[PDB]
């Protein structure tokens, strides 16, 4: 009751700073978007393919088994 | 005494309470001020409760 | 596509029951990359002659047979345990799931 | 004559035997 009276009351004080509306435009204003993870893709689809990172292929192992 | 058993039983709860919380900012730089106003630390991420 | 790191190429892979012969082993690179190239120069060596090489040749033989019976074997007795537990029926997969629909699911 | 092939084999299998061995390893 108390907790939920005195953060809603910072929040009123803190929310209400100036201008409030120039970084809107500001964040806005970079329409381009937040560059994204690479991977790597074919040309025509971007279906993903196979990589060969060391940090990743370093802790792969495999074996051979007789066939039925 | 080799001829006795004793059985020992283990078990644990599950802790059920769960939430994560995602956010981001952006500041964009006129010169090397990087922008520190009151409205500038609003997020803008997702909020989730399980 | 030209620049994503430092890479790593793809490599040889053991048979791991002729690879220390009967006994248990463990992973390393470079003993498995030591084996590969050794065994073929361990058979040019018994067909130019070389009767130190000709044991070693031999005893890799030996451990390969062995494990390739046993491995069989062990087909036989995985089919006979399949033709117990299920009747002339097989063992089906379980379906793709494709998350939540305004559909009834099993449709 | 004959003494490299020799001590190639001598060598490469000694190499096996105390170093590249992955029951060795293993144990």
């Amino acid at each position: 009751a108390v907790k939920v009276a005195l953060g809603v009351a910072f929040a009123f004080w803190w929310t209400s700073g100036p201008g409030a509306d120039e970084e809107m435009d500001a964040k806005a204003q970079q329409e381009p978007d937040r560059r994204s993870q690479y991977t790597r893709h074919y040309a025509f689809k971007g279906r993903g393919r196979k990589e060969f990172l060391r940090s990743d292929m370093k802790n792969d192992a495999n074996e051979l088994v007789p066939t039925r | 005494d080799v001829n006795k058993i004793n059985v020992k039983i283990r078990c644990e709860e599950v802790q059920p309470k769960s939430m994560e919380l995602d956010l981001d900012w952006s500041f964009q730089l006129k010169n090397g001020i990087p922008s520190i106003n009151r409205q500038s630390l609003i997020p803008g991420g997702s909020v989730e409760v399980s | 596509q030209m620049s994503e790191g430092v890479l790593k190429p793809e490599g040889w892979a053991t048979m791991e029951t002729v690879a220390g012969l009967g006994e248990e082993v463990t992973e390393d690179e470079g003993a498995e990359s030591f084996n590969h190239v050794y065994y073929r120069q361990m058979y040019e060596l018994a067909v130019a002659g070389d009767p130190w090489a000709q044991r070693e040749y031999a005893a890799m033989l030996r451990a390969y047979d062995k494990g390739c019976e046993s491995y069989r074997a062990s087909y036989e007795e995985a089919d006979v345990d399949a033709n117990v537990e299920y009747g002339v029926e097989s063992y089906v997969v379980d379906p793709i799931d494709f998350g939540p629909s305004f559909d009834p699911e099993d449709m | 004559n004959f003494v490299y092939s020799e001590l190639f084999v001598k060598l490469i299998k000694e190499c096996k035997k105390r170093i590249h061995d992955q029951t060795f390893l293993k144990n």
